[PDB]
């Protein structure tokens, strides 16, 4: 079924806080 | 010229016709609908009677013809539909249309063998002619004709090869509520006896299918899941193998702990041979949990869990994907992931993860799930000794690995693990918790076992209910609803039977619950709220926590008459420590809504009389339950206000509840713009929830450009879950109308 | 009350 484009961008995610 | 059309009856043959006994009958199960037209009815079924047709044929017609005419515009053929289907199950099962006498009934039954002889002994017969009193057989009215055949299909004890039904929903929930207050006082007995019976069917507390089918009956195996964790060990391997396919054989469904097998290429441990790693033992399982079904494929479903940081991880994340060697592949068994901070920060600063086989990292495994400070001290630790046997993997390149699967099957679930215990019912330290079970709720303690009645071991297992919010007026009428609940339910750990001895130990010990809701959708439409604006967080923060405090208020209540379970100091509930303290920080920015109830006068009293059951809550899915008593399933939006479910009777059509005046206030599954909304929410319930939510993630490749859903999206709902302390994930759905 |  689920159909991706795995480009992932770390710079992006690096300033998230858990 | 005296053209009549000849009915057979139930070997009692022929007779003539009588359209005005049929028309009256309609007519009657009309009264009090709206836009439903009994001419349309019958003139659809009329068309296709024929000479010799047997009476119970002209009913089956004339009950598919109505249910044929159900539609979002009229909506009352549901009930139209159900009630002469009810008529019919009532002559099929009694010759009449009204019910015998409750103690009647139930003498007859016990003589046919098909409820248990237990009934006569444990009430009088005088104590009967009261119960009957209580009783309303025109509730049976209410349903709706999905719930008919749901109640036909799988809740009415009937006999399987002749097809024939004995009894009506209304003897089943007053001898449901009957024989789980059995064991009460003279004085207080039937007081309860009425008081469930009343909330059981009007539809206020739900019930799971093993209990409404079976309490009544001669069987005591009442089981929906189990959950079981095995050791590194053949012995283990073997018992986990034995416990499963005992529970499987009783329809259980089982979460399986599998994390601690050593992987492939590890040392043999004295005559145990593991250098074949993981896999060849998950098939193991897998034939285990299909031993009894149908091909050896169909029925008998259950979830395998690991940590993402375990060796053969990567072997392990693609073990559903079709493309691959066949022995490289356990396709029939959903898996658990487990996550916790550290792995995701390693994600966050493009950092490497590092894989070791539990074997070889000395209290490693046991850190991950206890106590965060000491996995990072050992993780780093194990890292920089290069005597053990490691590998290094691109953070990125694992959990994009581990997304991609759990995107295109939709079943590789999430585990928080650090949620799990730095946020739960239990200390860490004495009782973690360290998987889930089949739909990702259940969170409690296990113990592996050596053997398959292994003492010392122990199995945790389902103990389910719920309440339905959209038929309570207030959210003070939980009180009263989580006295019945909680105290039916513990009732029947006592009454049911347990096949293995660590099954037992587990239910004794912590007596554990898992209470939830349904119809959460529809209660959120009276309201005028939605899921994915953020509109309904203080009001979900206000149901939820009235849902846990009656629970914990009905839980202590309970302790103080008969005691608290005897494990309940293993629980942070003995050290005075509430749900209210231990919650996900990062939930005070999303809802300020203040708490209604007396927390303090509540923390006092638990860790004075303690509690009768270690876990109350959990929110699982529920399709079944949620059917009899017309509602949206558990918490879930619904996909369509119509629902439509195949039958050998035809089409079953349901419409969401109260659609002719809520349809512009539903938000229906794939309006909602993405995942934010609804993940606010179930962080929110689970700041009061003791176990875990059954959530699931839902993407519509509409929405994306070139209709593909980036990575980069995937991710970030799966963080934005992580940040509101969400315990679990579920399902990922894709599409865009269903 | 609470076991004992």
């Amino acid at each position: 079924v689920g159909q991706i484009d795995s480009e992932v961008d770390t710079d992006d995610l690096s300033n998230f806080q858990l | 010229m005296n053209q009549n059309l000849l009915v057979t009856k139930r070997d009692g043959s022929t007779e003539r016709i009588n359209l005005d006994k049929i028309h009256r009958v309609l007519d009657w199960a009309a009264e009090g609908l709206h836009n439903v037209s009994i001419s349309q009815v019958e003139l659809r079924s009329h068309i296709q009677f024929y000479d010799g047709i047997k009476t119970s044929d002209i009913h089956e017609t004339i009950i598919k013809a109505a249910a044929d005419l159900i539609s979002r515009d009229a909506p009352d053929y549901q009930y139209l539909a159900a009630r002469l289907a009810i008529f019919h199950l009532r002559k099929k099962a009694y010759g009449q249309f009204e019910p015998p006498a409750l103690y009647d009934h139930v003498v007859k039954m016990v003589e046919m063998g098909k409820y248990d002889n237990h009934l006569l002994e444990d009430y009088t017969e005088e104590e009967f002619k009261q119960m009957d009193t209580f009783i309303d057989h025109d509730r049976d009215m209410t349903f709706s004709y999905a719930a008919v055949k749901q109640l036909e299909g799988k809740y009415l004890v009937q006999n399987r090869v002749t097809g024939e039904i004995y009894e009506s929903a209304q003897f089943l929930y007053i001898l449901v509520a009957a024989c789980l207050f059995s064991n009460y006082p003279r004085e207080t007995r039937l007081q309860y006896v009425k008081r469930f019976y009343d909330a059981v069917s009007t539809f206020k507390i739900s019930l799971p299918t093993p209990i409404m089918s079976g309490v009544r009956t001669p069987t005591r195996q009442f089981s929906s899941c189990v959950l079981i964790e095995c050791g590194d060990s053949l012995d283990s391997i073997n018992a986990t193998s034995s416990a499963i396919v005992k529970y499987v054989s009783q329809r259980a469904g089982i979460g399986i702990n599998a994390g601690r097998i050593r992987a492939l290429g590890s040392p043999i441990r004295g005559g145990e041979a593991f250098h074949t790693g993981c896999i060849p033992f998950y098939k193991h399982f897998q034939t285990a949990v299909k031993s009894c079904s149908q091909g050896g494929v169909r029925g008998g479903a259950a979830t395998l869990f690991y940590p993402m940081w375990h060796l053969e991880v990567e072997s392990l994340l693609v073990l559903k994907n079709n493309r691959g060697v066949e022995g490289n592949r356990v396709r029939h068994m959903d898996y658990g992931v487990q996550i916790n901070k550290l792995m995701y920060t390693r994600l966050l600063k493009g950092e490497d993860i590092t894989l070791f086989s539990p074997s070889d990292v000395p209290g490693l495994y046991d850190a991950f799930f206890a106590d965060q400070e000491e996995f990072e001290r050992l993780y780093t630790k194990y890292e920089k000794d290069d005597s053990i046997r490691k590998q290094r993997v691109k953070a990125v390149e694992l959990f994009s690995l581990m997304m991609q699967e759990r995107a295109s099957t939709g079943r590789i679930y999430i585990q928080n693990v650090d949620h799990c215990n730095t946020h739960s019912p239990f200390d860490p330290a004495i009782a973690p918790v360290r998987q889930s079970n089949l739909c990702l709720q259940i969170a409690l303690p296990t113990k592996p076992l050596n053997d398959v009645n292994d003492e010392n071991g122990e199995i945790a297992l389902c103990t389910l209910s719920a309440f339905n919010l959209g038929a309570i007026n207030n959210l003070d009428e939980l009180e009263e609803l989580a006295i019945l609940a909680v105290r039916a339910l513990d009732a029947l750990l006592d009454y049911q039977d347990y096949p293995i001895p660590a099954a037992k130990r587990g239910a004794m010990g912590r007596r554990t619950l898992g209470i939830g809701v349904i119809n959460f959708a529809y209660y959120l439409a009276k309201h005028g709220k939605r899921y994915s604006d953020g509109s309904a967080n203080n009001l979900t923060h206000k149901t939820f926590e009235a849902i846990q405090y009656y629970l914990l208020k009905a839980s202590n209540e309970l302790a103080k008459e008969q005691g608290a379970c005897p494990w309940f100091n293993e629980t942070t509930y003995a050290k005075g420590i509430l749900p209210i303290d231990t919650y996900k920080k990062d939930l005070d920015t999303i809802a300020n809504e203040p708490l209604h109830y007396d927390w303090e006068a509540l923390r006092e009293s638990i860790k004075t009389h303690g509690l009768r059951n270690s876990t109350l809550s959990a929110l699982m899915p529920s399709e079944t339950s949620s059917q009899i008593s017309n509602a949206t399933n558990g918490i879930e939006p619904p996909r369509g206000y119509v629902s439509i479910k195949a039958s050998k009777d035809g089409i079953l059509r349901q419409v969401v509840p109260d659609y002719e005046h809520l349809h512009d206030a539903y938000e229906l599954l794939w309006e909602m713009p993405g995942n934010d909304g609804y993940l606010q929410l179930v962080g929110i319930m689970q700041k009061f929830i003791d176990q875990s939510i059954s959530a699931n993630t839902n993407y519509d490749p509409s929405r994306f450009p070139s209709g593909k859903v980036p990575m980069q999206q995937l991710l970030k709902d799966l963080l934005t879950a992580y940040k509101f302390g969400v315990k679990t994930l579920y399902y990922q759905n894709t599409r865009d109308g269903a």
